[PDB]
Parts: C-alpha cells; structure tokens; sequence
C-alpha cells in the first residue's frame, strides 16, 4: 500500500489535474493571454502615476504663493 | 555559497536587512483580508504627517490668531483646503483602521502567546494615538476644542496627592490659555515621531515571532514570502481605502465633525453640548457612566489595565475564535456594547442614558473577567468529547 | 486576441518605451476625463454659472 | 552544416533568444531538498529585464 | 555598447517625458 | 463540576459543532495546540514519534491550504475525518506532571521562554 | 550552546541587539579621544533636541510676535533664559564638536575603504545640520536674522533657467515676510529627526565595517568590548564638554553671536555688516571670494563634491597620517587654511581681503585635488626604499 | 623617476619612514589592509601559513605599543626590518591575473560588497 506521494512520483502523467476552484483552467492546446494582463496593469498604473503626479503638485504647490500676498502686490 | 562575488544587488548589504524584512519575510499563505489593515495604519500615519508638516507650514499658535490662521489656510492657500481636511479626516481614517486593527487580533486572539509584547506595544501606541488626536484637536482654537480641553485637563484633578498641583502645571497658569495653546501645539507636533518609533518595535517584535493566521494553528509549513503576494493583496486594499477617503474628503468633509467647533473659543460662554470627537466616546462615556469622578478616573486607568492584562491569561490553548463558539458569541457580544456605548457618550447624560451607560460598562468589563473563566473551562474538553 | 498582441509587440519590448507610453497614456486619460466631467457639470447645472446672471455687468 | 554553424552571430543570437526566451513561460520540474526553491512568479519574472 | 547607448538614449527620452508631465511647462515651451 | 455529552445536551451540541468545524477542515483537536504557545506542547511533540508528528504537519498544511483556497474539504474526505481522535494529551499531562514535580521539589526550568 | 534556559537578560531577544551593538561591540584597543567626539556630537544632537522642544513651547512663529516672544522666554519663563542660552551655544558646540570629527577623520584618512558609505552619509548629515541650523537663526527674527534670511534665500536666483522661480517660491510672496517665518519655523521643527535618522544610519555602516585605528592598519588582533572600556572614556569626554559648555552659558553667552540680532527685524534699514553665524563663515568666504554669484554657487557645490570625491581614490594604500609625513604636512596647512577662509568671511570686501579669499579657496581645493598624486607615488614607494 | 641615491629628499623621506616603523615595529607591507584593496586579501591567502602569522603577531603588538602610548625598547628598534617585505611580489601576480582576466572577457573572481 504505497504512499500517495511515492505513488504519484513514481509515475509520472500527462493527465495532470489542478484545483479549479477559483481559477477555471484554459483548455491544454489554447495560447496564454499574456498580453490583456499587460493592458490591465497599464491602465491600472495610469491611474496610479496620475494619482502621486496629483498629490506632489498639491503639496508643492501648497507650499507655494497665497492669494492674500498675490492680492497685496500691486 | 560563499559570496565571492556580486549576485543580487537584493541581498547586498546595503539592501539586505529591507531584502529579508520586506520581500523575503515568510508570512502564513492563507491570511485574509483583516491584516491589511495593520498595513494601512502606517499609510494613514504617514498621511497625517506629510499633512501635518505642511498645514504647520501656516498655522500660527497664538491665542488671537490660530483660528485666524485655520481660516487662512482654507480661503487663501492654494489648494489648503484639501490639506485641512485631509488632515482632519485622515485622524478619523487611522483611528478607525486602528480599530479594525485591534478587533481582528481580539477575533484570532492574536494577543496570546508568544505576542504579549506585540499587544502591549500596541496598546501603548494606541495612547500615544490619543494624546497625539486629543492635543492636536485642541490647535484650531474652536469653542469645542477650548472647552473640551478644559473639562478633560480640569478632569486630571481627581488624584488625591496632587491633583491642583499637576493640573496647574499642565495648564501653564490658572485656566486654558495661550500657553496651554502653544504647549499643545508643541507637543502635537513632536509625539507622532515617538508614535513612528513606537510602530517601528510594533513591527520589530511581531517579526520575531511571525503573523498569526485564520486558523489560529502553528504554520510554518506553508509559508510564503511578503512581496508580491501580499504586496498586491494590500495593494487592493490600499485603493479601497483611498475611495473611503475620497468620498470622506470630497463630498462629506464635515459630516464627521462637530459644527461648534467653527465658533471661536470663548471662555465666558459654553457651549451647551460638550463631547470629545467620535473616536474618544466610548472612553468618554465610560467615564460619565462611573460616577464620583475619581471613581471615573479610576475607571478609565483600569481599562487600560486590562488591555495590558488580556495577553498573560490562563492555558486557553485553542486561540483563533473560528474553532470557539462561545468565545466567537462573546466578541460579538463585545463589538455590538463596544458600539452602543460609543453611541451613548454622545447622548446627554439625562435618563436613561445613565443605566444604558452604567450596564454597558459593565459588560466591557465582563467580557475580560470572563475570558480566563472559558480557558480553565475549556482546559479539559478533549477528555471529555473523545471518540476512545 | 491578434489587437492586444499588436499592440504588445509595439509597444512592450522595452521598458523605456513602456514608461513613456504609461506617462503619455496618464496625461491623455486625465485631460480627457477633466473634458467629460466638465461636459457632465455644464449638461447638468445650467443656468448657474458666473458668466451667466443677466446683470454680470450693471453695478456701476 | 559549418557554414550554417559560423553564420550565427551575435544579432542571430539576440534574436532567435528574443524569440525563444523573452517573456515565455517556463516549465519547472524539481524534486529534493527544495523548500528554498523560489517559485513559478519568480521564475516567470526574471525572463525579462526592465532596465533595458 | 551601442546598445547601451541607444537604451540610455531612450531611459533619457522616457525621463524627460515624465519631467515634462510633472512640470507642465506648456506655456513656457516658445521654441 | 465536569460536563459531558452524555449528561448535558448543552455539551452535545458544542461538541456536534465543534466536531462540524474540525471535520470541514479536517484536522484533530490536538493539531490546534501550537507549540510556540506553551512550549511544553513543543516537549511533547519532541517526544512523540516522527509518523504522528508528521501526519500532524501535514494535516496542519492541508487546512491552510483550504483555508488560503477558500474552500472545504470534499464531502468524503469529511465523512472519513476523525477529529478527537486524540494522539498528545497524554503526553503533555506526563510532561507537565514532570516539570511540576521538579518545580515541587528543588529543581530549575528545563526550558524556558526567552523575553520576548 | 542550546539556548534551553534563558542565562542573561542581555542576550534575551528584547535585549540582543542593544546588546551587540552597544555592549559587545569589538573595538580597536588603541583609540584616542577623537572618537570621544564623534560620540559627544551624538548628545549635543540630543541636546539640542530636547531643549528645542521645550524652547517651542513658548515661541510664536509669527513676524510680529517672535522676538518678543524670545524675550518672554528670556525674561518671564522660570528658567528660560537657561534653556535659550543652552540651545543657542548648543547649536555652537554642536558645529565645534563636528569640525573636530570631520578633520579627525581627514586626518587618519577614515574616508578610504571599506568607510566610503560612512564618509557620504556623513557629508549628508554635514548639509542637514547646515540648513536645520539656517533655518533656526532665522527664528528670533532680528536684524542678522531677517537680513541674512533674505541674502542666503536670494543667492538661490543664481541658477541658470528656475533660479528666480525656486526663489519666490520658496520666500512665498516676494520677500521674507510672515510666510517664509512660519515655513522656517516648520522645518526647523521638523529637520532634526531626519537628522537623526541620518546618524542612525551613519553608525550603522560604520558597525558594518568596524572602525579606523590611529594606526590605520587592519585591527582585528587586538579588539576589546565597547563597555566598559570606551563607555569611560567617552564618559571622561563628555565631562570635560559639559565644563567647556557650561563655561559657555554661564559667563560669556553671546560672544559667539553678533548683537545685531537684538535690534528687531526693520526691513528699511540695512546692518552695515552682515555676516552668518562663526561656523558658516568659511563656506561664505569661499563664495563671497569667488565672484560673479553663479561661480559662486557653482563653487560650493563644488565644495560639496569635491567632499563626496574623496573616498573614491585610486591607489592610497598607506591609510593613517603617522605613516604618511607629506600628507601630514599637507593636512595640517589645510587645516590652517581652513581657519584662515573662516576669518576672511567676517572681513568686509575691500582689500586685501579678496585676495587673500581668493588665495584661501584655491589651496582648499589644491588640498582637495593633490591627494590622489600622493596616493600614486606612495604605491610606487615600496619598490624603491628596499634595504637589501 | 630619481627617487633612490639619486634624491636627497627621497632619502630623507625613507630615514623618516624607516624610523617611524621601526618606532611602532612595523613593515611597509603591514600597512595594507585586506578590507582596503581585496586584493592584498587574495595575496594574504596565497601567502605562506608562517609568513600570515608573523605579520598578525607584528600588527597585534603594534596596536598593543599604541594603545598604552609607548614604542619598542631601543634593542628591538634596533633589531628591526621596516622594508624586508613580503607581499609585494604576491600583490603584482595576483594584479597581473587579474589585468588579463578582465582584458580578455572574463568574470572578476571576488568583488567588493555594496555597503
Ligand atoms: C442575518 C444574517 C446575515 C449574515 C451576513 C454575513 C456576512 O455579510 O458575511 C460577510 C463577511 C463574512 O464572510 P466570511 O467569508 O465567512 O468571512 C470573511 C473571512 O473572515 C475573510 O475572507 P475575505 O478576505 O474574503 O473577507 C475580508 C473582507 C474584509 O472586509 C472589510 O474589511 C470590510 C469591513 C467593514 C466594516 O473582504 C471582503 O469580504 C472582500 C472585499 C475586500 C476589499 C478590500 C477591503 C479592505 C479595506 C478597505 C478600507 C476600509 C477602511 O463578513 C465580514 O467579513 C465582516
Ligand atoms: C532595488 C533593486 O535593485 O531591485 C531590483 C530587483 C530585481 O530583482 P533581482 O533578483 O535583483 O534581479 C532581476 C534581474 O536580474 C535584474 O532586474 P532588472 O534588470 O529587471 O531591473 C532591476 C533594476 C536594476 O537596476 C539597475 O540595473 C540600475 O532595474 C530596475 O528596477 C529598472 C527601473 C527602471 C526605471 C523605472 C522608473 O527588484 C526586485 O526583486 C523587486 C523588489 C520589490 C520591492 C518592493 C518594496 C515594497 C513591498 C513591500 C511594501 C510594504
Ligand atoms: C476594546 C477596544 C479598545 C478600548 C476603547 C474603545 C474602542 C471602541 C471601538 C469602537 C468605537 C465606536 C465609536 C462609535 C461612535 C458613535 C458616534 C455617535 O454616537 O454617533 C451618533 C450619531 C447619531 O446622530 P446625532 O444626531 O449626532 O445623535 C444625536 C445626538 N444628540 O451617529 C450615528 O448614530 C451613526
Ligand atoms: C457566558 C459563559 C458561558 C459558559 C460557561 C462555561 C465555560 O466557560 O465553558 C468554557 C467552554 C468554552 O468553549 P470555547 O472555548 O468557546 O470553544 C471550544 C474551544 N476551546 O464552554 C464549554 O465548554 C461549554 C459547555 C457547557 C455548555 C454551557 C453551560
Ligand atoms: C449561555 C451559552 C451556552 C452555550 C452552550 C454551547 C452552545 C454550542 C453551540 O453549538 O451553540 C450554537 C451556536 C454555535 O454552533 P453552530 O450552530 O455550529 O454555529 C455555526 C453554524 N451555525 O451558537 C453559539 O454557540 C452562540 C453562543 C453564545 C454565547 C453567549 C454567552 C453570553
Ligand atoms: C534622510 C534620512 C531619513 C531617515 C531614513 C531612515 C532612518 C532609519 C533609522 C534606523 C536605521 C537602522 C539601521 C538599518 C540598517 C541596518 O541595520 O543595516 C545593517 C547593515 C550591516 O551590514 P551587514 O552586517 O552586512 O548586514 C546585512 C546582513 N547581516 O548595514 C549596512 O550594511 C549599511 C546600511 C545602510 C542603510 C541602508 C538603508
Ligand atoms: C619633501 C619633504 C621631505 C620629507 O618628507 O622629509 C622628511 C620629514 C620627516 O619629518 P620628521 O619625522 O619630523 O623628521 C625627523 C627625521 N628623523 O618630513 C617632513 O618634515 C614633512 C614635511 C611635509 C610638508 C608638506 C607640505
Ligand atoms: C508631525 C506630524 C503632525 C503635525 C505637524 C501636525 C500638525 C497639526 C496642525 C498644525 C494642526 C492644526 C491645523 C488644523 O487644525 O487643521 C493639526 C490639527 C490636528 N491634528 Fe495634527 N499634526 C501631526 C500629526 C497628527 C497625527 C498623527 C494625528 C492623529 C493622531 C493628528 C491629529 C490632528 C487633529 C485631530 C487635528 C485637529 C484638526 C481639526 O479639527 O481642524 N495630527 N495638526
Ligand atoms: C499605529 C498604529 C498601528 C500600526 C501602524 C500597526 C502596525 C502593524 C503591522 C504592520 C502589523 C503587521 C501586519 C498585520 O499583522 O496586520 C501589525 C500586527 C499586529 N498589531 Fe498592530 N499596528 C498598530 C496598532 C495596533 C494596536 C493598537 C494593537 C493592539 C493593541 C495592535 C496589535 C497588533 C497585533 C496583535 C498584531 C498581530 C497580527 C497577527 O495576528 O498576525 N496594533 N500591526
Ligand atoms: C550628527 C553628527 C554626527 C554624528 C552624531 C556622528 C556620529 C558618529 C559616530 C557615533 C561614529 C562612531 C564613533 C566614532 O568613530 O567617533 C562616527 C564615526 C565616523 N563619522 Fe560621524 N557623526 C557625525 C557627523 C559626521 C560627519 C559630518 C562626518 C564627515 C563627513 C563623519 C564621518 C565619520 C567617519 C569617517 C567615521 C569613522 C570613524 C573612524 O574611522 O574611526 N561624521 N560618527
Ligand atoms: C526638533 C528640535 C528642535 C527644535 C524644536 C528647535 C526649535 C527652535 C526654536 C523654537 C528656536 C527659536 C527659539 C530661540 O530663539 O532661542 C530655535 C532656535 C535655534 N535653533 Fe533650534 N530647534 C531644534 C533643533 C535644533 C538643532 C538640531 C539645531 C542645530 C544646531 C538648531 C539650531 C538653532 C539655532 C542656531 C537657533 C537660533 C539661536 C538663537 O535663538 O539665537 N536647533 N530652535
């Protein structure tokens, strides 16, 4: 009564079954989508840059002139 | 291996120590979304210090100017109003992550062994958090903030020695005055770095021993590293945060607020409704509820007490609560009086709010004098379910 | 499928490239949700604005 | 097949790698002592380079 | 060697990209 | 006083769901002992033999695997598990007897916990 | 060694690694006082700290309230003029205590390898002292005060495309008015935990690395434990400091300031001679020496580069200057020069003195740029003055 | 290049650096520290086990004189050879290795750490 875990790397095969719970599998001959994964993140790190380039400008700027002085110069 | 020459410029010295702590540090593969929010804490601090530093940048602590100055930055700088409330609704934003921290580690009992200390840093962080929030309340110079400041301070008289002396001494004279303002406004600015530091052996010590898990259960068996695998996970968390934020800044900036605080300070008029900011209420109620205000003071330093106590209890071998029923009713008990009282210091102090107050002390109180009672019990259920 | 793989081997090749597509793409997203949020707010409140009370110009 | 041999050079290198090796996905077959062993994201993300 | 040159050219490109972004200095760009 | 199933109906429905949980994520009772808590649990799986404290290591990396997955363990499997079936409380009442008796009498801490 | 029992308290984990890096750090046995200093330069930091804290407990960053607010604290607080007198000759012993570490490490050349982080992080700790201690003169806001505010801030106009732009900028509103006090005043606050950070940093590559040997030869034949062996020796250190710097506070306070800085801020009239604090007058002679005020910017940060170059040198393999007669020559006329460029900088601009600046700055680099000829010819020395 | 017999500058040079060596009871070769150049580490290994350990216990007593603010007893100045030295041969081979390593398309066998 050979272990599971003797069994399984004493014969290996090409039938090899994942969890696919969570995660469907692609069918075994189809190409990986690498590319659309790609494409997500890129829109996802616009966002990001124009986020931080947002916050540095609020806080430069805020360090910057007030209109109370630019008013008083005249 | 010997490191005759240059692999990863990871591992060299000068990024080895943030290489192992950051990217390298095993953490159990199965946590859930509730310890983001101990890695969201440090994101709100660190808000409220680039924040902080440049609204210094403009605030003035005198006593016929502060209010002035607040106002300065709202109408005047440029882009000073979204610093204001980022400021004020970052405050409200760590107290609340902070809470969620804390209520995750009393669900998993995360404060059991061997994490004593990591819980006990953790509370002394958290009074750091409101001394820091309680005096920097105090800077805008409101009718609210005045008085709320003068009843708490004046409420620091009830230890029997000294009592006048330290209030004297606190208030720098004989009432909150510009140097009870200027006081404040220092020390506002110096604790949130012991606040770092103190964050900084949080995550020291919790290292040492390494994060707890769901399960409750000893896992280093499957064991993955931090980055990136829980990088993105509060990476998500991150932006859901920074959408709470938004809405919370942009379209409600006051809603969390308390209107009197736009009156400047009077010392000849109260205002007929004095209450700390939200996140002080259940202390405050708590206090209110004990009477004979001593008595009050008393309470308030044994909260604490058992705060500090919570992690030295009995054997209670089984921690996490998803395999305690009783103790899993019991922290739900716990959350839903923490919340009732949190509702009941912003009521008057009229009936019946009195009873609902005075029972719900009681039962915070319950919930840590009946824990150690269900890990004796609990001690011998083996023996007594087995299947032999 | 074949769009998404153009545009990869266009424009993900090197990781300069990359950088300047993420900050050109950052900029011409943001200008161009400032334009549909202002056609929004102008379709929404109309007859508000400054430019629009009918004595802008009478007070002398 | 010496000819075919000495006409690779270093572009006919870069580019039947560029074809074979840039951002492809690797199979992994271990066995052992390989509880150090980094695992498939880090493999799959040390096939290419962002500095160039 | 050229190579490398051609990728600092372009790290170069893509950093002044993103310090124009930062900066915006449409106006002051006259030439 | 001492409660068990057979005499409390309290009891029996604590122990039913307790036994539903370990079931769901099949391990034993005994698994949920973690040896960096007492450090006597950790004596007494240095003395247990290796085939249990592997087969409790691996029922430990099973749950967290569900766990992490989100997901329980098959209906078989579940009507197959044996939780308190149990393989160290005996072992840890003889150390704990043990460290008791040398505390009792004379005697220094064979182990200790460091600070922190 | 099993660690089954706990023995000491100082190898527990909450104590480890102040205990390595404190207590049983292995040190060469041969060191003098000078890293005596490095030490006393660390607690005049701390110093300074803590009585700056206390000091802004009573300051009012306001244009029109901060002298007075000064004198206040001079005349009314129980003890105050103690704590202004201790902060402002701190910040003198502090800059007195740093020049004798930096020249003591050109000296025993602590710059070369493998000390080159440690060299670099400490040029950074040199600029953040420089601009804390800035920003900080410009507090009391006097006649020196305002004035050499306006002239530092406005020779920033020097660069090429955005001089102007970073100028206004940073004065906020076209002079150096109430915005640019209260900004001052923020930073001032905020720099000196960044600095400790820096130095935080500095004694950790440092420990990295060991540490320099008036001998400079390797050193890890004979090494002995931090404590109690150098602990008493910095002790000896710190003694004789706090009778140097009490004899500083007591009985001549302000010979090492100008008493144009008790004449309140006028910006109509102009102080015949302005001039920065003692411990910024070399870097102002050099570029006051050097004209046309681009060069003149230009030049300084040449200074500073011409500091980052020095650990990154070809050959120079003998290390101390005992060893090393014509660098020994060479560091001491330096040193002169040093002393001389700062006492050029009180001087007005007419001759000779602008010869003489002219003069001082170009040896400075000479010493700076003739180092690396030496380090040469000293590897080509070993096979020429062979006794066989 | 006339430093030696031909430089009476370069001869007073080498009287002072003679006697201050001499003084501590030191060589040339022992100023140079492993950490500084990693080569003179490579050398030091390649040095013979007796020839390492002269130059230890030479160094240690240096540091010893050093520390309690003394110099050898004039028997030992006497007896001493500041310049017999001994590394500079293994220095200049492992050097030259080294120059033609990286001359034709070579991996460094040991580089510095980033600190
Ligand atoms: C009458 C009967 C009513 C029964 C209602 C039961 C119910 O609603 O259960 C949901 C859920 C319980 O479902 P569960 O899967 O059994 O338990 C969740 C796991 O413990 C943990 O599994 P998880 O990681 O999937 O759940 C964690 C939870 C985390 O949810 C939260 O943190 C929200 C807390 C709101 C208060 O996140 C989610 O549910 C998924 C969305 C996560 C987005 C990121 C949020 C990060 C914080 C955002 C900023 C906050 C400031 O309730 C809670 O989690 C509370
Ligand atoms: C540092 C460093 O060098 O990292 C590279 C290193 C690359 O991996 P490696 O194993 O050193 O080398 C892989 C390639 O052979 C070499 O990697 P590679 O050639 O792909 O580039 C690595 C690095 C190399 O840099 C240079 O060569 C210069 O260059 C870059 O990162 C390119 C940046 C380009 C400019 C972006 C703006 O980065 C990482 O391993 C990831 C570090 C992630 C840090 C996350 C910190 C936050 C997470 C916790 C939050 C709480
Ligand atoms: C053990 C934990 C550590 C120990 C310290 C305690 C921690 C407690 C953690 C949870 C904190 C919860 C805080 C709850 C705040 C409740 C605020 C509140 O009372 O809001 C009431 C308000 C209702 O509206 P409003 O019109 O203001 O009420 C009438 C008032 N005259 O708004 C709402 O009702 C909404
Ligand atoms: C309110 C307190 C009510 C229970 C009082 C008795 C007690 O404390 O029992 C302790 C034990 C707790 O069980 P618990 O820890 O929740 O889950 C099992 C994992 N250890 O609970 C039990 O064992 C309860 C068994 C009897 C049923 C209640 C009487
Ligand atoms: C007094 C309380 C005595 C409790 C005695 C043991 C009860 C054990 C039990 O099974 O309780 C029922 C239930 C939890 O069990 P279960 O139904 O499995 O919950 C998950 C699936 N619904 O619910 C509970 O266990 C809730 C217990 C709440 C205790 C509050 C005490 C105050
Ligand atoms: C402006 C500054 C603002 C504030 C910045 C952050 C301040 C942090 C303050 C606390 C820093 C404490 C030290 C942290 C770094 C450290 O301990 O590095 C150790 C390392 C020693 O070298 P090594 O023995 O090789 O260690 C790696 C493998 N053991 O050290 C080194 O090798 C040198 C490390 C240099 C710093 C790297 C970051
Ligand atoms: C050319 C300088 C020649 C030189 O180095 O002369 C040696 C002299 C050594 O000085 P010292 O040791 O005091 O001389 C006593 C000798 N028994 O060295 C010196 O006097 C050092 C002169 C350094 C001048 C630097 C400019
Ligand atoms: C060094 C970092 C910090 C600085 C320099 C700082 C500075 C200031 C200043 C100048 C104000 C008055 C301006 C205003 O009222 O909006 C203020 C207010 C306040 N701060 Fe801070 N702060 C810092 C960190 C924190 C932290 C960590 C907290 C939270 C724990 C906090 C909580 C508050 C609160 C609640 C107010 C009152 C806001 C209001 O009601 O207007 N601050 N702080
Ligand atoms: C400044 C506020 C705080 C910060 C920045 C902070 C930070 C962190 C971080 C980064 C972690 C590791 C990540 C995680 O486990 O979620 C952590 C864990 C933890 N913290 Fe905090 N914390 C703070 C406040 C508190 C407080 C007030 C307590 C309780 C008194 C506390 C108790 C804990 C516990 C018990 C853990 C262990 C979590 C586990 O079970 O693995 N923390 N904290
Ligand atoms: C905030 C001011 C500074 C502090 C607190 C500080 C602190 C220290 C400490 C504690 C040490 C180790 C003990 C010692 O060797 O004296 C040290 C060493 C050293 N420091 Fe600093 N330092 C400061 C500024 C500087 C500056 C400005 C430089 C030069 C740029 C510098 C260069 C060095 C060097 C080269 C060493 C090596 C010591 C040796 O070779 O034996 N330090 N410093
Ligand atoms: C966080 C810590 C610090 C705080 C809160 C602080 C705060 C202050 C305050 C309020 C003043 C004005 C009071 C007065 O006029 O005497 C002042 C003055 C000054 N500070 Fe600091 N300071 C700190 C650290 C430092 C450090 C590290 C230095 C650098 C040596 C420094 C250098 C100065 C100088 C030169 C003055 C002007 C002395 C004078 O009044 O004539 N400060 N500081």
């Amino acid at each position: 009564e050979i272990p599971a875990t003797v069994a399984a790397v004493k014969n290996p095969s090409s039938k090899i079954i994942y969890d696919e719970h969570n995660h469907e599998r692609f069918p075994p001959g189809d190409p990986s989508k690498r590319a659309f994964a790609y494409f997500v993140l890129t829109g996802g790190r616009f966002v990001y840059a124009s986020l931080i380039r947002l916050l540095v400008l609020k806080f430069v700027l805020s360090m910057s002139a007030s209109k109370d002085v630019l008013a008083l110069a005249s | 291996t010997i490191r005759n020459q240059r692999f990863s410029l990871l591992k060299e010295p000068i990024s080895s120590t943030l290489n192992q702590h950051l990217i390298d540090y095993p953490t159990p593969s199965n946590l859930s979304y509730w310890w983001g929010f101990g890695s969201l804490a440090g994101i709100c601090l660190v808000i409220q210090i680039v924040t902080g530093v440049f609204l210094a940048m403009h605030y003035t602590p005198h006593v016929d100017l502060a209010f002035n100055s607040v106002e300065h930055v709202m109408r005047d700088v440029e882009g000073g109003w979204l610093l204001r409330y980022m400021h004020a609704n970052g405050a409200s934003m760590f107290f609340i992550v902070v809470y969620l921290h804390i209520f995750r580690g009393l669900y998993y009992a995360s404060y059991s062994s061997p994490r004593e200390f990591v819980w006990c840093l953790g509370v002394v962080i958290f009074l750091l958090m409101i001394v820091t929030a309680f005096t920097g309340y105090v800077l805008p110079w409101g009718q609210m903030s005045f008085w709320g400041a003068t009843v708490i301070t004046s409420l620091a008289s009830a230890i029997p020695v000294v009592g006048d002396t330290i209030v004297t001494w606190l208030w720098g004279g004989f009432s909150v005055d510009n140097a009870t303002l200027n006081r404040f406004f220092s020390l506002h600015y110096l604790l949130p770095f012991l606040l770092v530091g103190a964050s900084l052996l949080h995550l020291a010590a919790l290292h040492q021993y390494g994060s707890n898990n769901p399960l409750g259960v000893h896992s280093e068996m499957d064991q993955i590293s931090f980055y990136p695998y829980f990088y993105v996970k509060d990476l998500v968390g991150w932006v859901a945060f920074a959408i709470f934020f938004s809405i919370w800044i942009f379209y409600a900036p006051n809603v969390l607020g308390h209107p009197d605080n736009y009156i400047p300070a009077n010392p000849m008029s109260t205002p007929p409704h004095i209450v700390p900011e939200w996140y002080f209420l259940p202390i405050y109620a708590i206090l209110r509820s004990i009477p004979d205000k001593s008595g009050g003071v008393a309470a308030i330093a044994l909260v604490f007490i058992c705060l500090l106590a919570l992690p030295f209890f009995k054997s209670m071998y089984v921690r996490s609560s998803s395999f305690r029923p009783i103790y899993q009713g019991i922290f739900w008990l716990l959350l839903a009086d923490c919340l009732l009282l949190g509702w009941i210091g912003c009521q008057p102090v009229e009936a019946p709010f009195v009873t609902i107050g005075q029972i719900s002390s009681f039962v915070f109180f319950l919930f840590f004098a009946i824990t150690p009672i269900l890990g004796r019990v609990g001690r011998g259920i083996p023996n007594s379910y087995t299947t032999d | 499928g074949g769009i998404f793989e153009s545009l990869y081997k266009v424009v993900m090749r090197r990781n300069s490239v990359y950088v300047t597509f993420v900050i050109a793409g950052a900029f011409l997203g943001e200008r161009a949700v400032d334009y549909g949020i202002h056609k929004l707010w102008e379709a929404n409140n109309v007859g508000k604005r400054y430019e629009d009370i009918p004595v802008l110009g009478q007070k002398l | 097949l010496f000819a075919r041999i000495d006409a690779v050079d270093a572009s006919t290198i870069k580019r039947v790698a560029n074809r074979f090796i840039y951002d492809k996905d690797v199979a992994i077959a271990a066995m052992g002592p390989i509880q150090r062993l980094p695992d498939y994201n880090w493999f799959r993300r040390r096939t290419y380079w962002n500095r160039y | 060697q050229p190579a490398d040159v051609k990728a600092a050219a372009m790290w170069g490109v893509a950093a002044a990209t993103g310090g124009l972004y930062l900066v915006q200095v449409s106006i002051l760009v006259l030439p | 006083s001492f409660l068990d199933p057979k005499k409390n109906w309290l009891a029996a429905q604590h122990m039913k769901s307790l036994v539903k949980r370990l079931s769901k994520y099949g391990l034993r009772y005994d698994d949920l002992y973690d040896p960096y808590y007492d450090l006597d649990v950790k004596e007494a799986l240095n003395r247990l033999p290796k085939e249990v404290v592997d087969a409790r290591h691996a029922r430990l990396k099973r749950a967290i695997d569900l766990s992490m997955k989100h997901e329980y363990l098959p209906e078989d499997l579940q009507a197959m598990q044996t939780p308190f079936r149990g393989y160290l409380q005996d072992m840890l009442a003889l150390v704990k007897r043990e460290r008791a008796e040398r505390e009792a009498l004379g005697g220094l801490p064979l182990y200790q916990r460091s600070i922190p």
